[PDB]
RNA sequence: CAGCGAAGGAUUUGGUGGAUUACUAGCUAAUAGCAAUCUA
């Protein structure tokens, strides 16, 4: 239950620092904020490092084994990570700000420029155990006398070669031998050297500069040594160079300008193979694939993220997110995708286990306040500051609906019926609640009754009844349907700030600004229980206060909580870098999480060093409807926190002879039943998917009808979690089917249990196995008529 | 100089202001004690904050209460009103949050109108 | 015993144990290099932050290191390991079996004696390289020249000559020429230290009896004597700043502190190390500085600073007394109990024999601060009753922290050996609490816990009475008397629902905590000793006096495993932070670790001191025990973290041996099983032209599976390239003169979908072979070959309305079932 | 065995409080002297609508029950019968006047029947609201009633309705007051005996809904 | 944008061929996505 | 007054030291030198 991990950050594909490809350029890493999000582009699918630097990463390299990675942040904190066991090894300190640091290509040595000091080091194994100090130096050297701005190893580990904001570019043997060989120094330009580059033979060296010349280097006589034979130039006037890369291999040079504009040249004859703008942004990085067939663009400004291949002239992904302006998320009624309603006036919709933002909606000209979904994932009903609600299909992607009042008034929040006729809307300045129908356009009714603005609304999923709460500390129930015109005010004991709606509409649980979820019974109007949450809530103390985080009183409640959908849990946050969520029943923390130890943001540590910033706050809660989980709109993203069964191994009422071996035994056995249940009672996922492969498919509705109920949520998750990416679909189902029809009527009975695990199991029906179906239809009617009719001539 | 705390209890016109303290454990409505408290049906009503909750929690402290306007029944509601949310206050301030929400737990599930009156009223239809 | 999943990090909280550190000086800071045990540690004297730890144990325990420059030169056994940032650069082997126990480096040599009284001189081969390597020599200093040696010394512009200094007499060898060049008279009594004075040719000798003497080792006399009856002299050191001091170190803690010029005593600092941890071991001047270093067998290291003088024309005569300035330590006796502050295994709490509660750093030794014990007033105003000579709290028996309220109150609730009431602490203000929760049946204290809520304080007493305290407020809750005799373990719920407590009568009873019921109680085999209880899995186990771990669920109540091995009595043990390993550790010197999935032993560690307490970290990175000897903490960390462990059971399905089981490829031929790759796939494959618009081996492949009639290779290199590379094969098939191979493609998806596998991609191939040229297949059409193609592909294909009719019920029933 | 120990002092006040009202914390009485639980409601279909699961101190609970539409089902029935027994022209807005006399109907129906006298009054509303009823199908004004069936609300409703009437018109000018009255038809209602107002006129209504079924 | 940028609480942050036109939605891979009755 | 109460108790304040981010050492013209010195 109450074991979540931080396991995805949706949202901000790039914040800054440098793109990196993997080796076989299959996943891109992409430095997020202090996080590292890594993007894997064929397997269609995304995870973020659950480790976190304390400030903005600047850094990130992975060796070509891909075995580990380094990411410095801007204050030069190195963390040493395990690429495959996503496990950190080692935190270094570097003492000031690395610009870059490189890998080898034989992986076995790692640079980095820190400062006006190229430094070595080399690489600790992956296989040795960890020590207190893994990294051995190499060298140090100094001979730039301004700051480094790049590095660049030869194809050999052998040479290297640094730029720097003195307007030179130095060459260095990596080993003490080879010092004659590589001496020299690269003077010449009239700026800050910006990148310098090996030819594939490493006879010429290219050395870009930020002005917009690029020099050739070669070892002629004019005895030799090292002449320059060739200056080209950019002539972009305006802009200059603010990231430069070179895949030697198919000698391509790829220049990113401060206008946006990108243009990429075949370098030795500098003959522009093409030249495109990413946007009106500067182009803060530019990385290529190990085959130099893909090249990864980052602009900084807007938080986009760019893979485009210049061969066939098109864009792998264009993927922009936003930091710090996330007003609402919103969950698709299958927990495949989440809506983002953002402060710049946009919908995106991003798809969670492929991290990236399939459609994006700009129709609203001011910040988009609240998205919700409705008609089960067919439409999402949004409203903004700009005056508007507006509905949009997901279908033909268009905004068929808008509704306006009559007042000119900005809307905050909005609740939709289930049986979707009716869309209802609240603004901070009206303290009326706006009515409009769906099918008509027109204005309902206006609501009146609060007499403080109405800052949340929610209609009840099954009796449908309307819950508006108000800063007039009062919450208030209104009975729209069917020629009751019902009004049920309960008070409570401060300003309320959101209402949130049981799944089964019974309660309602409000958080007020004292710093208390309290819950109501809907029908007899009193209070069931509440939560004090206001000493569990970590506040953290900004820069600028002259206040301490103890005496704070700006974050200590909760701006949004949401319901899980057995009804049972409250997951809650606020301005503050706390979610906690909460058992319902015993009205106890399960769980706190921090949600940032970027110090990047302000409202983070509680006790400043004794030696504006963004503020780190969460917008909005929701709980995943589909699989066990919660995204919360924080300002660095979607954080998305979810438990997985692969560890934490907890049981169900074994007792010592419920075993593994004992399971294997039973299996081999064929008692296939209680093969089934040993392995319930264990609770191990390998050893539930062992015995749930080994049973036959002649004997799937024995065991499915002999199926303990305690143990049927448990099957039906699993199967569910199963059988989205599990290959067996018939298989699936066969014990869907099996399941469905054996134990069909408990379900029924007991909607609310099975209400996320049979969400999960039509997550499969639909997005799989009805798209297979829907192929071999088509191609059963076009067999039909390619040979049923009648081509002659 | 002395841990004290002030609530206020409300019916119709009635009001009770409470003060409660650290002392030997007196309970006094108007001077005279709490066992005085008329019409005398409705001394039950004046009683149940301290019968929810146990005599234990008063055995510590001194409430006074001073209540002006109203009538019969509209100032034993005040009293017991203020009485509760004084309790309440109380052992928010000087003593544990975990005892302060017990007996707002308490409170609430004998009726929140000991805690919450209702206050403002009609509905125009 | 090597571990499989454990492995050493590193033994924080030391900081010396009482070998004579060496000082080193790096241009014009300073180092302060410390032994500890077997690794040494280099310290930043400007701050005392830990620059550098050795990079392995030596075998031995290191017993004589000096520093130059960059390198550390650390004796043990038998060798002398240089080093550099802690890496060692070399080893030298001395040809003796004889313990190596002093050395001194000067010019090219280094000069090392052992205890048989030979000494070893080691020359560098070229003058520019960094460290003497070399054998050059052997000195011997027999019975007639000298005593014992106690000490090895070069007092400078002496060209390649050493001091030697033995109990009773001083030696002066010359080193190049293996030499005897002068032997002193005779000393009255034993010396002990000795130290070159920075006025040229003097050395300082130290007594076992107390007189420092001022040896002039040209002139062959002793300059001065300076008497402290009484003292048994430990350390002299020397002031370099223009002010002409000595310190005198002396073996019951004391700094003495002498001017030479004027011949008085300046000041004494008492008690400035424990004698009975050898009193101040090594105190030094860093040179030109008036600060001095002290260090002594206590694990504790101090600096001493001299102000400027406070008379503005007099000065040399008043002399302001030595301040106190940093100082790093650690417990001076070995820790007797051991919890992680927080869930980023950042700070864990320490509990020593000397009656102290520090609170130790797993990130940076800067950080590690001793818990105050500064009691604060009475709630009510009275007097609190206690010595006037305050000393510290009874040594600790047990501890619980739970930092849910951290900051807002009291947050660490300990229990003390022998007294009969838990104080509490606080962690965010490294201090003692208000409260002292009593028993109330006067009985000591045996176990304590808190809830997670941060509200309640539990106390188990020895008479068997578990008491509920409030955290906040400090007063009795709740009473609950179920044990008669002494309760050793009391946990709770992560909801505080349900609470668990065991006594040493061996029942395990099971209350409900907010009803103040019992839920039931289970009798035991044994009297149990400890209780761990994992609060997410809500699994607690038990360490009987039968030598087995009982691990037990308090939902159901049921012993559910019990774990047999240890062959003596259970010291600690604790669970993984996922919960599903236990380690555990017992006085037959091991520790284990224990599958309870399985129920079985996965490793066993024999270490040679006896550990005596085990915790995780709330994370799964660190494992941290506490041994009978060593000052300190032992680190290790498991490298299960990084590899899988295999859970096979030690003594003295490989899959299901790692926890994994690889889903097979498909379960049965009559089974529809789509491929083994991203579902995208087909959507790519059918989509491609609008989604980029938005943004040869396969036909002698093809033949030759014509000819032998099986395309199991053809259809491997379709299920293999990549969209691309399917349109552009499909998109190129001869669709001409004869028609082979469109005909060849469709029988070969024939031969593929007979086989159930990869069907999908199979179904979207036929679709992309439609959509290319599916014209010329309705142009000739009832052409044979072509259509008997189709026809058999229809004969096959036909039979795939069994997923279509089964999605069909799933859809139809799911929807019935979910909304009505 | 097993204890708890929860109070640590005997706890005494400073303002002495009477003993028996210090007895009251440890179950709550209606008027210190009838015990809430035990008291069943022993047919079915009337659970949930006579409410006797909280228990009360008094009959005057001062909350709001007429502003949804079956939130009365959850007012103490205790005090239903004291609002319904408040009603005419004479004595409209006297609860405590009612309480009062609730309270000596309570004390007397004890002293005669010597049982507990809310399971008593439970008894009588559970005998007394009646199980059919007939309604006038109209056809414009064609006297023919049809019988319906009567909901647990109504039947609650009308219970207390022919109780407390009941008694009014037994006690309109005989020697006995409202008190002694009431606490005749409670008792005679609870066992069921056909000499009260209240099952008398439920057997007629029930009788006429069998004769035009 | 700079009225309610200092009109407000938290932070508000601020020829070739194609702006490869970053921002875009519709794709799911959809091409005829108008409605029938649209057609 | 009672009570609390070990060769005293309370309040206020100045200075310094250690933490307030996760510990790979100083200098320079830096593949090494110096640190007693860079200069002939």
């Amino acid at each position: 239950k109450s074991d979540f991990k931080f396991s995805n950050l949706l949202g901000t594909v790039y914040r800054q620092g440098n793109i990196t490809f993997s080796d076989d350029g299959k996943q891109l890493l992409s430095p997020v904020g202090n996080r590292v999000s890594v993007f894997d582009l064929i397997n269609n699918k995304s995870f973020t490092f659950e480790y976190e630097h304390r400030k903005n990463i600047a850094a990130i390299d992975l060796n070509k084994q891909g075995t580990l990675l380094i990411s410095i942040d801007e204050d030069g904190r190195a963390i040493l990570v395990n690429f495959k066991a996503r496990n950190v090894l080692h935190h270094f300190n570097f003492k000031e700000k690395c610009s870059a640091v490189k890998f080898s290509p034989d992986g076995r040595l790692f640079a980095l420029a820190s400062g006006r000091f190229l430094q070595i080091w080399k690489t600790p194994d992956v296989n040795k155990d960890r020590q207190f100090a893994p990294f051995v130096r190499h060298r140090v050297h100094a001979g730039h006398f301004q700051d480094i701005t790049s590095l660049t190893w030869s194809q050999d580990s052998r040479f290297i070669l640094t730029t720097s904001k003195d307007l030179s570019a130095k060459i260095w043997s990596v080993d003490s031998e080879e010092k004659n060989l590589a001496a020299t120094t690269f003077n010449g330009h009239r700026d800050y050297v910006m990148g310098a580059f090996f030819s594939h033979d490493q006879e010429k060296i290219y050395t870009v500069s930020k002005d917009g010349a690029v020099f050739v280097w070669e070892f002629t006589k004019r005895k030799y040594s090292w002449r320059i034979t060739k200056k080209h130039f950019f002539y972009a006037n305006q802009a200059k160079v603010k990231c430069v890369t070179f895949h030697p291999a198919t000698r391509l040079l790829a220049v990113g300008f401060t206008s946006g504009e990108f243009r990429l040249y075949d370098l030795p004859d500098f003959t522009l193979i093409q030249q495109l703008s990413m946007g009106q942004n500067p182009v803060n990085t530019v990385s290529v694939n190990q085959t130099g067939e893909w090249l990864a663009f980052g602009s900084s400004k807007l938080g986009q993220l760019l893979v485009y291949e210049w061969q066939s002239e098109s864009y792998i992904l264009k993927q922009q997110g936003h930091f710090d302006s996330t007003n609402s998320l919103a969950y698709s009624p299958d927990g495949s995708r989440v809506v983002t309603a953002s402060e710049d006036g946009k919908i995106k919709v991003w798809d969670i286990t492929s991290g990236f933002c399939l459609a994006t909606f700009e129709e609203h000209t001011s910040s988009v306040t609240a998205v919700q979904f409705a008609k089960r994932g067919q439409v999402m009903f949004s409203s903004s500051l700009d005056g508007t609600v507006r509905a949009w299909d997901l279908i033909r992607y268009r905004n068929f609906r808008t509704f306006t009042g009559t007042e000119r008034i900005q809307f905050n929040c909005l609740a939709v019926d289930p049986s979707g006729e009716v869309v209802c809307a609240g603004s901070l300045d009206n303290f009326d609640i706006h009515v409009w129908s769906v099918q008509t356009g027109q204005l309902l009714d206006a609501l009146s009754g609060h007499e403080g603005p109405v800052s949340c609304l929610s209609f009840s999923q099954e009796n449908s009844v309307l819950a508006s709460a108000s800063w007039d500390k009062t919450i208030r129930i209104w009975s729209i349907f069917g020629r009751s015109q019902q009004v049920e005010p309960i008070e409570v004991y401060s300003d309320v700030l959101a209402l949130s709606m049981r799944p089964d509409g019974k309660e309602v649980a409000v958080s007020t600004l004292k710093g208390q979820i309290s819950i109501f019974n809907i029908e007899d109007a009193k209070q069931v229980g509440n939560i004090d949450c206001r000493k569990d809530i970590i506040s953290g103390r900004f820069n600028q206060d002259r206040f301490t985080a103890k005496n704070s009183e700006r974050s200590k409640f909760f701006t949004t909580i949401h319901y899980s959908f057995d009804g049972m849990a409250i997951v809650a946050g606020g301005n503050n870098n706390s979610i906690c969520l909460y058992d319902v029943p015993n009205e106890v923390l399960l769980k706190r999480f921090i949600v940032s130890r970027n110090m990047a943001l302000n409202g983070t540590l509680e006790f400043l060093n004794s030696k504006m910033r963004p503020e780190v706050r969460v917008t909005s809660v929701q709980f995943s409807p589909t699989a066990n989980a919660f995204a919360a709109a924080s300002t660095e993203g979607l954080l998305i926190y979810s438990t997985n069964d692969t560890i934490l191994f907890d049981p169900f009422d074994l007792d010592v002879d419920v075993t593994p071996h004992s399971t294997v035994e039973a299996l081999r056995e064929k008692q296939f039943l209680n093969a089934l249940v040993m392995a319930f009672r264990l609770n191990e996922e390998y050893l539930i998917n062992k015995v749930y492969e080994a049973i036959p498919i002649k004997e799937i509705p024995l065991v499915a009808s002999n199926i303990p109920a305690i143990y049927l949520p448990r099957i039906l998750k699993f199967i569910g979690d199963f059988a989205i990416e599990s290959q067996h679909i018939e298989f699936n189902l066969i014990w869907i089917k099996a399941l469905l029809s054996a134990s069909g009527g408990y379900i029924n009975e007991h909607k609310y249990l099975f209400s996320t695990a049979m969400r999960s199991i039509q997550r499969f029906i639909v997005r799989v196995a009805k798209e297979v179906v829907n192929t071999t239809t088509d191609n059963k009617y076009t067999y039909r008529f390619l040979v049923s009719t009648d081509g002659s001539m | 100089a002395v841990p004290s705390v002030q609530t206020f209890g409300k019916k119709k016109s009635a009001t009770a202001v409470a003060h409660v303290k650290a002392g030997k454990g007196l309970i006094k409505v108007n001077g005279s004690p709490i066992t005085l408290v008329e019409p005398e049906i409705l001394r039950f009503k004046v009683y149940e904050p301290l019968l929810l909750v146990g005599l234990d929690k008063f055995s510590n402290i001194d409430i006074r209460v001073r209540v002006t306007g109203g009538g019969h029944v509209s100032q034993v509601y005040a009293i017991r009103q203020a009485i509760a949310k004084g309790l309440v206050a109380y052992h928010q301030k000087y003593v544990d949050e975990q005892s302060k929400n017990e007996l707002k737990k308490a409170f609430t599930s004998y009726d929140r109108t000991l805690l919450i009156a209702d206050s403002r009223r009609p509905e125009p239809k | 015993k090597n571990s499989k999943i454990f492995s050493p990090f590193r033994i924080i909280g030391n900081v010396s144990n009482g070998v004579p550190f060496a000082t080193g000086t790096l241009g014009s800071t300073f180092y302060i290099v410390t032994c500890v045990g077997k690794t040494f540690q280099i310290y930043d004297a400007n701050t005392l932050h830990l620059l550098f730890v050795s990079e392995k144990e030596t075998p031995s325990s290191i017993v004589a290191l000096s520093a130059h420059f960059h390198y550390v030169y650390a004796a043990y056994e038998n060798k002398v390991g240089i080093y550099k940032r802690g890496i060692e650069e070399h080893l030298l082997e001395l040809e003796t079996d004889a313990n190596v126990e002093h050395l001194c480096i000067f010019g090219d040599y280094l000069c090392a004696s052992t205890d048989d009284n030979s000494i070893f001189i080691y020359k560098k081969s070229d003058p520019q390289d960094k460290y003497p390597s070399e054998f050059y020599t052997k000195l011997t200093v027999t019975e007639i020249q000298g005593g014992e040696i106690v000490s090895l010394q070069h007092l400078a512009t002496y060209l390649n000559k050493l001091t030697v200094v033995t109990k009773s007499n001083v030696l002066l060898f010359n080193v190049r020429t293996g030499k005897l060049v002068f032997t002193s008279n005779e000393f009255p009594d034993q010396i002990t230290t000795a130290e070159p004075a920075p006025v040229l040719d003097i050395i300082a000798l130290g007594t076992v009896t107390g007189e420092v003497i001022m040896f002039n080792m040209r002139k062959g006399k002793r300059i001065r004597t300076i008497k402290i009856p009484q003292s048994r002299i430990s350390s002299l050191s020397f002031r370099t700043d223009g002010s002409s001091h000595l310190s005198v170190g002396t073996s019951s803690g004391d700094l003495i502190f002498y001017d030479l010029d004027r011949r008085s005593r300046i000041h004494v600092l008492k008690n400035i190390h424990r004698e009975s941890y050898g009193g101040v071991t090594q105190a030094t001047f860093l040179n030109g500085q008036p600060i001095i270093v002290t260090s002594g067998g206590d694990n504790s290291l101090k600096e001493y600073v001299f102000d400027p003088s406070l008379s503005q024309g007099s000065g040399d005569v008043v002399v302001q007394p030595p301040r106190y300035l940093r100082s790093r330590g650690g417990h001076s006796q070995p820790p007797s109990y051991i919890a992680f502050a927080d869930s980023q295994s950042h700070f864990m709490l320490s509990a020593s024999k000397d009656r102290s509660l520090w609170s130790f750093s797993l990130r940076k030794d800067a950080q590690s601060q001793e818990m105050s014990q500064r009691l604060h007033k009475k709630q009510d105003g009275g007097r609190v009753g206690g010595s006037t000579i305050k000393s510290k709290f009874p040594e600790i028996v047990a501890l619980a922290i739970e930092n849910a309220r951290i900051g807002e109150w009291e947050n660490i609730i300990t229990a003390h050996k022998d007294e009969k009431f838990a104080r509490t602490w606080d962690m965010r203000n490294k201090r003692v609490g208000r409260w002292t929760f009593d028993t109330t049946d006067d009985g000591f204290v045996k176990s304590v816990a808190m809830s997670q809520c941060g509200n309640f304080g539990f106390i188990g007493s020895s008479n068997g009475s578990i008491t509920i305290y409030n955290m906040q407020s400090g007063i009795l809750r709740k009473k609950y008397k179920l044990h008669k005799r002494a309760v050793t373990g009391i946990s709770l719920d992560g909801m505080n629902r349900k609470m668990v407590s065991c006594g040493l009568d061996g029942i395990v009873g099971f209350y409900d905590f907010n009803k103040s019921t019992l839920l039931g109680k289970l009798k035991l085999d044994a009297p149990i000793t400890a209780m761990v209880y994992h609060r997410s899995s809500d699994l607690f186990a038990l360490a009987l006096d039968d030598l087995s771990i009982v691990v037990i669920d308090a939902v159901t109540q049921r012993v559910v495993r019990q774990l047999w091995g240890h062959s003596n009595r259970i010291t600690a043990f604790d669970f993984s932070p996922e919960g599903r390993w236990i380690v555990s550790a017992s006085l037959d010197s091991t520790i284990r670790t224990w599958d309870l999935p399985t129920g079985g032993c996965i490793d066993g560690i024999i270490v040679d001191n006896v550990a005596t307490n085990v915790k995780f970290s709330p994370n799964g990175d660190l494992l941290a025990t506490t041994h009978v000897t060593g000052n300190g903490i032992c680190i290790w960390t498991n490298r299960a973290q990084f590899k899988t462990v295999s859970t096979r059971t030690i003594d003295e399905l490989n899959d299901i041996d790692f926890n994994t089981y690889t889903s097979l490829e498909q379960i049965d031929k009559e089974l529809l099983t789509l491929s083994i790759g991203p579902r995208s796939k087909m959507n790519t494959l059918l989509h491609l032209d609008v989604i980029r618009k938005r943004s040869s081996h396969f036909t002698k492949q093809l033949r030759e599976g014509s000819q032998s009639k099986d395309y199991s290779s053809l259809l491997a290199t379709l299920i293999n390239f990549s969209p691309a590379a399917v349109d552009l094969e499909i998109r190129s098939l001869n669709s001409f003169e004869p028609f082979d191979e469109i005909v060849w493609f469709i029988d070969a998806l024939t031969q593929g979908l007979k086989s159930n596998k990869n069907f999908e991609l199979y179904e979207t191939f036929m679709s992309l072979l439609f959509k290319a040229h599916g014209d010329v297949i309705h142009a000739n059409n009832k052409n044979q070959d072509i259509a008997s193609a189709l026809q058999n592909w229809e004969d096959v294909h036909k039979k795939e309305d069994r997923l279509d009719d089964l999605v069909k019920f799933c859809m139809g029933v799911a929807a019935f079932v979910t909304t009505a | 065995d097993f204890e708890v120990v929860e109070e640590f002092t005997p706890v005494v006040l400073a303002t002495p409080i009477p003993e028996e009202v210090q007895q009251a914390q440890t179950e709550i009485k209606l008027f210190n002297k009838w015990s809430f639980e035990e008291v069943e409601v022993k047919d079915a279909s009337l659970v949930d609508y006579v409410q006797v699961r909280q228990p009360i101190f008094v009959a005057h609970t001062a909350g709001r029950y007429a502003n949804k539409r079956f939130r009365k089902a959850q007012c103490p029935i205790i005090e239903r019968l004291t609002n319904s027994l408040m009603m005419n022209g004479r004595n409209n807005g006297k609860k405590l006047k009612a309480v009062r006399i609730i309270k000596h109907t309570l004390d007397i129906i004890n002293v005669l029947t010597d049982q507990n006298p809310i399971q008593v009054v439970v008894d009588a509303i559970t005998n007394t609201g009646p199980r059919e009823d007939t309604t006038r199908v109209g056809g414009g004004g064609a006297a023919r009633r049809q019988a319906v069936d009567v909901s647990p609300l109504r039947r609650v409703n009308q219970a207390i309705a022919l109780l407390t009437i009941g008694a009014r018109e037994a006690a309109f000018r005989n020697i006995k007051t409202i008190a002694e009255t009431l606490a005749e038809e409670l008792i005679n209602a609870a066992k069921g005996s056909s000499t009260s107002y209240a099952i008398k006129k439920k057997d007629e209504l029930e009788r006429v809904a069998k004769s035009n079924r | 944008y700079k009225l309610d940028v200092l009109s407000s609480v938290h932070f508000v942050p601020k020829t070739p061929t194609i702006s490869m036109e970053d921002a875009q939605p519709l794709y799911m891979s959809n091409a005829s996505s108008l409605a029938p009755q649209e057609i």
